[PDB]
DNA sequence: TATTTCTTTTTTAACTTTCGGAAATCAAATACACTAATATTTTAAATTTTATTTTTTAAAAATAAACTACTTTTTATTTTTTACTTTTTTTAAAAATATAATAAAATCAAATATCA
DNA sequence: TGATATTTGATTTTATTATATTTTTAAAAAAAGTAAAAAATAAAAAGTAGTTTATTTTTAAAAAATAAAATTTAAAATATTAGTGTATTTGATTTCCGAAAGTTAAAAAAGAAATA
């Protein structure tokens, strides 16, 4: 894996909502950039949140509170609902 | 058998790779096991939302392919998505058809 | 059509398109001139084609946004002619001198 | 003639037509040229700093994105 | 803590147009669309259209195009719906309800409603299985809303008491609406969805609607009026 | 009249005090905090936090009024009007 | 009302510090709205920071961090 | 045991800057000579700010540096306004300016 | 205990103006300034190292960070002041 | 690169006003101040004052309070200097020179200079000890500039060739100017400063000045002519 | 209110080696930005008229400010109860680390369809 | 209709997962001391209200400035092949710095302290 991208997973996600619709190369590059940008935003805010409280661990709660700061309005609500549901499913398996 | 962590949590985006990027990204000394799953769920949700809005935009032009114009239309026509991407340029996105007397 | 009609048609035409409005070769020459004044000691810097394309995309986006704000200021003083004095005011209310 | 003159007046009229402008004063063109030169100077200075730090003699498309991100103008579609 | 104030009842003769407002307070006015819904006893609930204050963008139902016109005024934080060329059948109750721009969110807050009286093949039809059912206290009750076409998970359950605005119970077919007792549960995906009330109460007597917003015209259910003896 | 305004402008630019009263601002901050958290958790406000928030708020308001005054002179007026403030906010781009 | 606590003379004083020679009558309510919106944004971020730390009081550091999140850095109170 | 700051000819602490670089999650390993550079730069910036503020304080017949003097020193010159463009200085007031 | 740069800012000031003083609040302001600039330069240096597939911060990363953060002649004088310190410390050590 | 373009020579009668343009190109106008200096045979070099184009703030040497007035036009990147009520001694050469706002900075680049020809105890006294010296083609030289009161390190060294604008050699009393051969070296702090030319040359024949900018009026040196055999 | 000397008094920073790791370093095969020529056309520049708009002046209108005199708050002083932050100890819980063995996701071309 | 651009199936390097183990953090529990809030109370400034003046904004019209159109040469950008010499990238080896305990000595933050 010389070059790592999210393009393999964006195709899968798009093939659920719109099975017929395809996506161009430039659009896929844009979406890769978008996902990387939001990842670095939320991770940076979570790292600062852990630093402020004198904690050396980024837990799920740091990520939750970082999502609440970065995402505006009803994006934060649905994103928190989606993330909380995934952690519950992950822990129920284990 | 071996079940991937993304399959364990019911996601399409990679939980393990997000765990790896957090470990080498110099964010904190320790990374909890619940952080990759939360972050992966949030990233998948955001990507799916923008992709479906862009697909709806592409349909209304009788189009099957998504081009950067549809992404620009999807984000600029939405309020919270515009706040999130307030200072972001999208290559080949154009401008919204905005004229006011 | 009439001069007022043609301007509206041009506005609608150039808002639909997404292509680059500045020519490629003159902009590349301008970029090389500008970069020559930062590396002039003994080193000459090359430029990838994608680098110049990204630079031109960003530059045109910034220029279009500035001209939109200039048009707003022109409408503020009950004019439709954008003048020099309201490009300078938009340039300074935003603050960023890029 | 000069390289700034390569940004022709019709090009500036097109750029203003995209911005929703109906009428254009004659003194705008030189002001637009000055604004473009200032923007290019800032971004290219940052980009050249990024390039020279890496001991490279070519300016890659990733240096431009990083410079723009520094100036607070994120650009999607060319990497990063 | 959001309220969509609506005007009082007004009676008009045929031919004279009516304007009704949606005064919105308690939230950022531009971030949410305003949806307009008609309720009659002949057909039930129908979706007229919506206006998005942020860009003043509108979308209408096929039936009501030309009969309704939506406007907004950001300065006064008000959305008006105007009906023209009225008929005796225009007599109904018109609710103004807010829905976020999120694809998943539902018509989450309804107005008080204003009552006025005058003196489609490809649209998904949503079918409720029990038209009415009686059940004692503390028993499990189930309601089924089948779908003509596939909707992924965009289906919401509404409870409307007699002569009151509907209350949102579940959105996205599983998620519990905020402020709703956990007794209510939702299930299903695709074309088969279900509403389950676990422990019935005194005040659980109301009509229960299924609403789908998967496709361009939103269609309500037929209705299911729980009764308790 | 035309002279007194210049004197007040000269006097209020020299000072560094807080121009808004303290108790009304504290009441307003405590009211606004409820819209974000008042369900069962009522938050408390340190005095120095209130002071910092007041300093930030007044700096923002003064800067916005400077830009509004710049806008009024563009239209060849001395009175700053509501459209001036709205246009300045729109062009600034941040709330 | 608590918004009315921000009085007309205070807004005139703030305008004088901005260099304003004379103020229209409709400005005062607009300034009140602008101040309220600023406060909503900053206090929302500050309350999020406070509740993350499982605290019942908003300290001087929460306000500074909330301010810095929005590119409105403030010197003189910590950080 | 000569201190590192005195060895470099600085007043600001090199050891504390090295400790803040290691525990701050910036890089996996902080090579030496980086605290020396950062300490020298920090001392230069602090000295320049202090000297301009003191020059402003002397011109006002004042024997103490108050926040207003700092605000004046920063806003009065370019390249320090640009560096601190987004910064609000508490109890600093505004720069005296009137329009025609 | 609260670590501050106050002890060093007092001694740096005494070299320029041996009689002027600093009030408590203005010293808090200067302490915040020093911390802010430290944060900016360190973050830019870390990004520079990460961009180049390098796992260490050296004096060259810090130099490039200073050149990117500080504007113009202010950046020019900080580079020469920082290079003089690294040179003298290296020779002594 | 940076050039401070300056007008041509001007002749005028006494009792008259004269304006000199100093156009600036190759750099940002607002970042740097513009300094004005006059050179005569009787008084050597005197500093008149400066203007800061960023905020249009000026400072005047007390001897020239009133006789010289600076204005700046940001539009054309030029600074104007007005001499009023011209008198017999007002005849000299006038240079405009660029200085940064940073305290360690010196007058980096000078203008060509206009020849105008007509037809205060607390200053820092700058004592340049060797008034002249003859030297061969490669030995070493030392020039001393003592200062009356303590100036920490704000002292720079200048070389001015016959009929040319000066050139900066040293600044901050140790630092080497840009594009200056490494043989030149300066030293000192406090009261006594020195300049050294290690490998003398054919192109090293000029008058060497010491300039201090620690105090309110900038006081140049007295001069030193060096002839090389 | 700062600015000291003194005294602590813990708390860091400096020193020393032992090694694991990363960075400097040639060398080579290669990818590729930069010239030159050509040419066919797309675009831009220049003159001149005219047609649209901006600027200036004069009256009319709207509306802010200035006193003047009263009320309504704020501000400063104590004060008590009540909740809330901070500190220690531990012990249960969770993440780091290493090592094989596995399962996935970039690469390279192919097969036909796809779109615009 | 055409044919550059997207969708696909198999190879294969490379992460991902799993399993024991040890450390380490972070989540209870009991004090104990801040520090915010809510009362009570007068001095003391600050804000409200009302009318009249005096300042400015707005409107309509006529003179003025100027920019958009219309052609018509003239300049230059596009596109396409050609060579070339530069600089980028990848692999193997010595050099060389940076980390990791353990420890000893400075040094810096708090506190009643004198004078300032």
């Amino acid at each position: 894996a010389r070059k790592e991208t999210y393009s393999s997973y964006i195709y899968k996600v798009l093939k659920q909502t719109h099975p017929d619709t395809g996506i161009s190369q430039k659009s896929m590059s844009i979406l890769n950039s978008f996902v990387n940008d939001i990842f670095e935003r939320i991770a940076t805010e979570a790292s600062k949140l852990a630093a402020y409280n004198k904690k050396s661990t980024i837990s799920a709660r740091e990520i939750q509170t970082a999502v609440r700061l970065i995402l505006p309005g009803e994006l934060a609500k649905h994103a928190v609902s989606e993330g909380t549901r995934a952690v519950t499913k992950y822990s129920s398996s284990t | 058998a071996s079940q991937s962590r993304s399959a364990k949590a019911g996601l399409t985006f990679p939980v393990g790779r997000v765990h790896r990027l957090l470990r080498r990204g110099n964010y904190a000394q320790r990374i909890g096991s619940g952080a990759p799953v939360y972050l992966t769920a949030v990233l998948e949700y955001l990507a799916a939302e923008i992709l479906e809005l862009a697909g709806n935009a592409a349909r209304d032009n009788k189009k099957t392919r998504i081009i950067p114009r549809h992404l620009q239309l999807a984000i600029r026509n939405d309020d919270e998505l515009n706040k999130l991407l307030g200072n972001v340029t999208i290559a080949q996105g154009g401008v919204l058809p905005n004229i006011h007397q | 059509y009439t001069p007022s009609e043609l301007a509206l048609y041009e506005i609608r035409k150039y808002q639909r398109s997404t292509d680059l409005l500045i020519s490629k070769i003159p902009f590349a020459r301008l970029v090389k001139e500008v970069t020559d004044e930062f590396t002039t000691k003994d080193q000459d810097l090359r430029w990838q084609s994608m680098a110049i394309m990204a630079l031109q995309e960003a530059s045109e986006a910034y220029l279009v946004g500035l001209l939109e704000h200039t048009n707003l200021l022109a409408l503020h003083a009950k004019r439709i002619t954008i003048m020099k004095k309201d490009m300078q005011l938009a340039r300074r209310i935003r603050g960023q001198f890029i | 003639r000069d390289n700034i003159q390569g940004i022709t007046k019709p090009a500036i009229r097109r750029l203003a037509r995209r911005g929703g402008v109906k009428r254009i004063s004659g003194l705008i063109y030189e002001e637009v040229r000055a604004v473009l030169k200032s923007f290019l100077e800032s971004v290219i200075r940052d980009s050249v700093t990024y390039t020279e730090h890496a001991k490279r003699k070519t300016v890659t498309s990733l240096d431009v994105v990083y410079a723009l991100k520094r100036q607070g103008r994120t650009l999607y579609g060319f990497g990063g | 803590e959001v309220q969509l104030q609506q005007s009082g009842p007004e009676l008009v003769e045929p031919g004279t147009s009516v304007k009704m407002p949606c005064k919105a307070s308690g939230y950022t006015f531009t971030s949410y669309t305003i949806q307009w819904v008609k309720q009659t006893p002949r057909q039930g609930l129908e979706w007229i259209g919506y206006i998005y204050p942020y860009n003043a963008g509108t979308k209408y139902n096929e039936k009501f195009k030309g009969k309704a016109t939506l406007t907004s005024d950001k300065s006064s934080s008000t959305v008006y719906m105007e009906l023209s060329s009225l008929t005796s059948e225009d007599s109904a109750v018109y609710y103004c309800a807010r829905k976020s721009s999120r694809l998943r969110s539902t018509l989450d807050y309804w107005g008080q409603g204003t009552s006025v009286t005058v003196s489609g093949s490809m649209d998904i039809k949503m079918t409720q299985s029990p038209s009415s059912m009686h059940a004692s206290l503390g028993e499990r009750v189930t309601i089924t809303c089948k779908a003509s076409q596939d909707i992924r998970s965009y289906l919401s359950w509404y409870q409307q008491k007699p002569w009151k605005s509907p209350k949102t119970l579940i959105y996205y077919a599983t998620s519990l609406a905020d402020g709703v007792p956990s007794r209510f549960s939702g299930s299903g995906s695709g074309q088969d969805f279900s509403l389950t009330i676990n422990n019935l109460e005194s005040d659980d007597t109301a009509t229960y609607y299924c609403l789908q917003h998967g496709e361009s015209p939103y269609t309500f259910g037929s209705g299911t009026k729980l009764e308790i003896k």
